């Protein structure tokens, strides 16, 4: 909750395996295992943790060479160039799911193109 | 193509 920092709950995040053969391995915010949680760093770092284990990170900075978002409503899919994961922004109702995204794709926009489909 | 392909079975997620 500090100036320096810039947090959104997720309800999942999802890691694609090909870059037995799972397509996916998906995490969700538990009582047990800790919430998903989305950071971007005002220094323009973007993390996607789990209680303390860091699942994703890497700078924004210069991304736009081998970053692509895409935001479908409440969802993003990230690509680096290879790597793939996808994100949903948790909340009571769509509305409230949406609004977190939205606040989300602002940050990120600031860095790289958040594109539609 | 990989990325169109997933860009579009991100629906898997909607409602």
């Amino acid at each position: 909750a500090m100036g320096e920092v810039s947090q959104w709950s997720l309800k999942r995040y999802g890691r694609f395996m090909l870059l037995g053969s799972p397509t996916w391995k998906v995490f969700e915010s538990s009582e047990e295992s800790g919430s998903l949680v989305l950071t971007i760093v005002v220094s323009g770092h973007f993390f996607i943790s789990q209680g303390q284990t860091l699942l994703e990170g890497f700078s924004l900075i210069g991304s736009k060479n081998w970053l692509k978002i895409v935001r479908r409503m409440d969802c993003l899919l990230f690509g680096t160039t290879s790597r793939m994961f996808r994100v949903q922004f948790s909340g009571e109702s769509k509305e409230e799911a949406l609004e977190r995204c939205c606040g989300c794709v602002q940050t990120l926009a600031q860095y790289v193109t958040v594109q539609e489909p | 193509d990989l990325w169109l392909q997933e860009v579009s079975n991100l629906s898997e997620w909607l409602n």
